């Protein structure tokens, strides 16, 4: 189960990435339009006014339009949606980066399988009733399974460090995106002074142009900037929650406070990290899984099984 | 999928209204990209920054190129067309996306989503269980069916202990309702205020005399009446959405959804031991009552210790 | 999926007519969005704001720019072309969406959707029950007898649940009434305004200060096409009217809230099948309209004589 | 669909002809919507409202672009033949009515219920293990078959609806061929329009070129060919429903081949759909014979 | 679907080739709809009803835009070759005929019924565990399904050997495909050179325009030549596949299948030498996978039925 | 579909890369079909077939709109490079050929049958209830019959597939073709990507129809068709690198010999032989995807597990 190991901030970032992809696709379809920039030459040769004849054909106007689109419009105003698509693709790929690793996937699947089968175990409810037959043998087998999990997962710390790496990658990518987008968002202007030297072709040298979708691209850039800022705030909170409490150390003393048996130990490394995942999801899962960690609880279960047999 | 039981008639109504509103947003958006322009004609005689408006008739010669006309159209469309006429479909799309996010936030938020999927799964599988019909009819039972019945009883008990502790689902549904109704109020206020600025005839004065020769132009916005009727239809849809939202708020606040009394089911059957469920469990059971009281009636038989006593006795007989 | 049993011939016909109307609605909407325009040429000689209509021939020099022509087209399309000719496909789309909403509010409203799903499940379970064959014959396995008894109890519980109140019948009656009155209004205003879709329009918008001419003659190229999309649409509505009217007659020629099993209780030996009423009666009448065999083999689960026969048969097998 | 066997070769062949007719109708419809127009040019010189044609230099007409568009629209509306303008819509309507005639035998709830009952019992007999034992030499299934026979021999509504559908599908073919053949010569590339817009344009008569006429020609010819095929198929269908009586089916060959000779001669709607079964594959009918003979019921 | 088992490598190759030619037909038709115009400029100096072809300033033709459009339409209709105008429509029609000829095997009700029955019995023989158990050399449900399946196989074998309708239909389909391949290659190879970028039109519209001869450029002519070369290559590949299929049918009698190697490998050495249509569909099975015929052949020998009935007698 | 198991990480990576290349091919083709042209303006001053380039007012060329269109069409046909014109069609064809090379493994009927049968038995063994008990080391009649039939089918399928290697040979050929085509694509695209220029000097000699000899043209989509091409090249490089790694994965170890020493040593069933050829190849592919499938299947081929299964069946 890969949905359960995803906290609220991860789903929020996934939906923000989906919205950013939609913005990029809309910008690309905006760039599909043929009519992009409209240019007019400068210094052309009850008050009644008369029009200024520029003595230019339609083809000369089209040539001026394309020359000023290529050599006067800023590269950001032309290739913003493609950059948005690339950035949102990299953001989406790195969202499940700690999910797709082989060992990470194996330990996550083992944890969710063990936790789910513990959740439908009658003896968990039996031990909760004790705190506040055949199923005894199943509980003994599940205790050996929990010990196997402790030997199989706790020796490593790949998951927490790899999650920290993915979150740091998200934070730095948000920083770079915000930086260059704030630096280049002022380049998307309506009126552009185009100064291409096509005087030998059209007769004029200075042109004043307008980018027709400059306002729409500016609004799209500001919306993308707001989305990236929300993404960065979410990732900054993720970094704060990751680093303010040591996820290499899960204190089960909160279980010890209301539950009388004190034998359950303080798990370390990957076990503590994934238990913090499940605590962010639902703390009842951890408070129930706590009772399967003790050894004197196993001895009491063995005593009950000996009485039954 | 299986969440339809948790969506009452108001939620379905807002779901379909949001779908139609998104269709409106898409239609207005594609028209705005495609055929949104302003055909601008200069005023030959001006008087104090305004058009003067002073043997066969002959056309007025403006001596303007086609591209000077396009430049004038783009400049006046950018500068003097009201922002509402330019950004109505995108504002509608943003509002509908936020409405859909508010209506589907509790389905995606893990803390409430876990409780919701647990409730839906165990309630549906209790509804199709055979021992529910066996108990409500008041023999021999199959081994597999007996194991399913005892497992379902234990799961219902553990879920009842798991859910009644807090009221996260009730609080989230409440907050979604107030957010939706205040956003409806804001949407209707600003849309009604700014809906009259979508005009066919727009007088622009953009100071491009150095490039064209004329200063004031009289532009025609072709998609102004179509955008006006689209905005009126959007306002009507938002009005319906908001009225449904205040009905949902009144339904939430009139009674106490955090307290369920099973007096209807418990008096009807012989089981007088069914407890008065409270908190979040009571809230989603009230939602199911808004869908169908039969689901709650068939689920209440799993909350009584008399029923589990009879099940245990029959299972001991079978074993 | 399994709702096809609850759709009689009139419902299927109205669904197909609504689909065709939606097709012509999106067709006209595409035309109106993409090539809807108005070619307006000024009348050089005029008399009291009216078109006077008065060596090889030479073209009339109007001395108008292309953009002046575009402005004249836009103004006389906005001001003088009738609103019906401009917004007919949108009206057709809105009416088709309203008709579809009225047709599917039966299945989308949760209070009646739950009852409809329960009735469909119970009816299909009784349809596939082997004991019904024996019930229509006049040995079963333990599983067959057990499931027959369980579905007998389920049928009894469902009859207690649904027969208490009529919400399905009331909603169906209201939907038919709303569809009939919508057809009446649609036919009235469409027939009244279909004569304004004309190819030739004389426009007089007073833009002499911007163009130089007062009155113009305009050709609306799509108008004739819209005409063959309008009258045709009217015919469809007429069908959608008459069929719906028949449905209304079917809801008024007899009380659908009283289903009589007289034919079955006379043909079959079981004479104890009660005269079911209310929503149960209404859905049984709908199923009778679909296929009488479903109701015929469902009627054996409403009689206690068949229950006693099943109990005795199960005891004989035991 | 569920009636994969009740449709013989003529039914499926006409269905595919209808599909190809529908796609060419849609192609012609988008053709007429998107770029269908006509380019109209006046005759400058005149001799009794004509043009005389008394290096080379182009002829000036003193017409604006909008005057040309007005002439195009007016001549397209007035002097282009209505067939050349509404051929794809006529084809689309004809194919929609053809598909409605084909699927009304499927959509009517009484006939749909009867067909689904026969299909369900036929398939459950086809997958039944006892028919193999009978052919080598289910009681509730036999009683169901007898009850279905008593239910379905009461009326022949399915055969009557099939007959009516065949008559509509052949007379519509006749009308389509007559009118399309008569009017296919009105799709000309070069037309003459005399629309009397001299007060707005200055010219009276114009020569117009219809760019999509020739395509609309050959497609129409193509359409005619397809219709002919349809009609020919329908023609033989009429023969198939007039040479033999489909309301009475004889099981003589199967009951002679099989050990049981007590299979009665089936009548009515049962006979008609068993004739359809024999047209598709005789195995289904041969197999359903042994689920009908009362001698095999006594053996069952 | 269920007919995937009956289609050998040539059939699936032709299907993918045909869908590719449909893709190029759709592309060509869309481009012929959208940008199949031509740009015609009048020849200023006419010499013997032709073009003399005899700082700089542009040539003034005194023609409106609408006269240019009229000249374009008239010369596109009259003096452009019919191949350059109807290449995508002809390609679509040919591909549709190829699809119809390839799928008429599955749509003719007699042959479709035979093929569906063959597929059903082969698949249920694949699902049968007793078929594997017998080849390896008793459950009640296994015995019932087994007895039903051998009786099914005997009934099918008696049914299908009556007529070789399916083999003759496949022969006719291959012959139609190869002759249509020959005709397509002949006329397309002849007429592909007529797609030219530069054409000269002489349409006699001097009464309306003032010029007699015009020089026209067809912008889509080179793209249409590329598409025609692609179509010719695809049809050449399809035709070579058809040659191999016809040679496969004519190499050995497909109406005569011997199980000699199969019954020599297995303990059962009395599997009969089937013939006609059953032999044909079994040859197609061998073309797809010899394992299907390998596991199906045990249902035809009398020794296998004798031991099946002996084991049923032991069970009963 | 069912063949998701047989696709390792390199295969799904190339699938996503091919999907992205098809996406950019569709985008480039849409741009090429819709708005690919060039704006050509005549050069008033000509010197040695080139432009001299020796308030302000415009230059009057005295050319109609249709003369401009004719000049644009002729200089797009004759002087713009073929790579700039046909880059979207080339990337579309290359992506189609790469997808065909990827899926010819799945579509070839012999290898399709082998892969489908392998995947079917592997999925029914992976979900077999007997595997959990065997790994944990009475039997239900239905479950025992299913286990016995599954064991016999695994044995006979191993004998059926061990005879020859056709799946490995096709995979080898597909990887070789995919790397050779990658090399050719990179070479020719890198060589011809420099011909996509925004400014093109055209000289087409239409002075008789236009009046000018040399024109200067702007190709509006050139720069875009530059960067997309670069992007395309980047994707191809990635594709090639992945293919190169796959080629190395074919050569560093013998893919036709599989040893169960990773399972037979750990498990008590040390009697597992070394499978060979195609069976070894698909088992190595499973190990590339997930070793759990091969580990759970490995108990169904050893004979000690067969002995213990027969003992459990006898105990019932
Ligand atoms: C906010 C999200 C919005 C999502 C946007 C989706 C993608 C948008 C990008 C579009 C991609 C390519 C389409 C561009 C076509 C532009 C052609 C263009 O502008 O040419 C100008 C010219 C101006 O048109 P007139 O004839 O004056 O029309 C005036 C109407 N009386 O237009 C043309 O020549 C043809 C226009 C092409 C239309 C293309 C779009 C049509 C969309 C179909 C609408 C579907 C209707 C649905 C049902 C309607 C209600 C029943
Ligand atoms: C592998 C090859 C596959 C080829 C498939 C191509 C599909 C399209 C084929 C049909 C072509 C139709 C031609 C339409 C031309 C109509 C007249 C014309 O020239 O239109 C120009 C007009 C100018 O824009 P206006 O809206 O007027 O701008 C100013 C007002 N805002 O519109 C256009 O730009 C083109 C008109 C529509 C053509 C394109 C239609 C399909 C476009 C698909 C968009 C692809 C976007 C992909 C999104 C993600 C990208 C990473
Ligand atoms: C019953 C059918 C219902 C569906 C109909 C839906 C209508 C189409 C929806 C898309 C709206 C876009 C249409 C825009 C039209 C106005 C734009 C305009 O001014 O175009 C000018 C210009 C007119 O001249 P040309 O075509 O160059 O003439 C050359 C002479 N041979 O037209 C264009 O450029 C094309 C305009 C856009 C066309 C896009 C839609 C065409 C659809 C193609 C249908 C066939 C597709 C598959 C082909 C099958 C193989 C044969």
């Amino acid at each position: 189960a890969f949905r359960v190991l995803k906290p609220w901030w991860d789903v929020f970032t996934d939906y923000l990435s989906v919205a950013m992809l939609m913005i990029g696709v809309f910008g690309c379809t905006l760039q599909v339009m043929q009519d992009k920039i409209i240019c007019l030459p400068k210094r052309v040769q009850t008050v009644e006014m008369k029009g200024l004849k520029t003595d230019l054909d339609l083809q000369q106007y089209s040539f001026i339009n394309q020359m000023c689109y290529e050599r006067a419009l800023h590269w950001y105003a032309k290739y913003f949606p493609y950059l948005v698509l690339i950035h949102t693709l990299v953001f989406m790929l790195c969202s499940n980066f700690w999910f797709k690793f082989p060992g990470s996937s194996s330990k996550i699947e083992h944890f969710i399988s063990i936790l789910g089968k513990c959740f439908d175990s009658p003896w968990t409810t039996r031990a909760l009733s004790e705190v506040s037959k055949k199923e005894g043998e199943q509980a003994k087998a599940l205790f050996e399974k929990v010990k196997k999990f402790r030997l199989h997962v706790e020796e490593g710390d790949i998951l927490y460090a790899m999650y920290v790496r993915q979150t740091v990658l998200k934070v730095i990518k948000f920083l770079i995106i915000i930086a260059y987008n704030s630096a280049l968002v002022s380049k998307v202007q309506f009126t552009v002074d185009c100064n291409v030297d096509i005087q030998d072709m059209t007769g004029y040298k200075n042109f004043s142009c307008n980018h027709t979708m400059a306002h729409l691209f500016s609004k799209l850039s500001f919306c993308y900037l707001c989305f990236v800022s929300i993404y960065g705030l979410t990732c900054l909170y993720t970094l704060y929650w990751l680093f303010y409490r040591s996820l290499r150390e899960y204190s089960f003393e909160y279980v010890r406070q209301e539950t009388g048996i004190d034998d359950i130990p303080d798990v370390k490394n990957d076990f503590a990290f994934m238990l913090h995942m499940i605590d962010q999801y639902d703390p009842l899962y951890s408070k129930r899984f706590a009772v399967f960690l003790s050894e004197v609880s196993e001895n009491k279960l063995k005593q009950l099984n000996l009485n039954n047999e | 999928p299986a969440y339809r039981i948790l969506k009452p008639w108001w939620d379905v109504f807002t779901d379909y209204i949001s779908i139609v509103m998104l269709m409106i947003a898409v239609f207005g958006g594609t028209l705005q990209v495609t055929q949104d322009k302003m055909i601008c004609l200069p005023c030959k005689w001006v008087t104090k920054d305004s058009c003067n408006d002073s043997t066969g008739p002959t056309g007025i010669k403006y001596d303007l190129d086609r591209h000077q006309y396009n430049y004038v159209d783009a400049v006046c469309y950018e500068n003097r067309l009201h922002w509402f006429a330019k950004y109505f479909p995108y504002l509608v799309l943003l509002h509908t996306l936020i409405f859909l996010a508010c209506s589907n936030f509790w389905f995606k938020f893990p803390r409430t989503s876990s409780k919701l999927e647990h409730f839906v799964s165990i309630l549906l599988k209790c509804f199709d269980s055979p021992w529910t019909t066996r108990a409500l009819s008041e023999g021999v039972l199959d081994k597999k069916e007996g194991e399913q019945a005892k497992a379902l009883f234990e799961k219902v008990k553990k879920f009842r202990t798991h859910v009644e502790e807090g009221d996260i689902v009730y609080r989230l549904y409440m907050r979604q309702t107030i957010i939706k109704v205040i956003k409806f109020a804001l949407i209707i206020c600003y849309t009604v205020y700014y809906v009259h600025n979508i005009k066919f005839d727009v007088d622009c004065t953009v100071d491009i005399e150095s490039l064209t020769g004329y200063r004031t132009y009289r532009c025609a916005h072709p998609l102004a009446t179509l955008f006006k009727i689209l905005a009126s239809f959007y306002i009507s849809l938002v009005i319906f959405y908001g009225l449904i939202c205040m009905y949902t708020l009144w339904w939430m606040l009139r009674r106490s959804l955090k307290k369920y009394s099973f007096e209807s089911i418990r008096e009807e059957s012989s089981y007088s031991d069914i407890p008065d469920v409270k908190n979040d469990f009571a809230f989603m059971l009230h939602l199911i009552d808004q869908y169908d009281p039969l689901y709650s009636k068939r689920f209440a038989v799993f909350l009584s210790e008399v029923s589990e006593n009879k099940l245990r006795q029959l299972n001991l007989n079978n074993e």
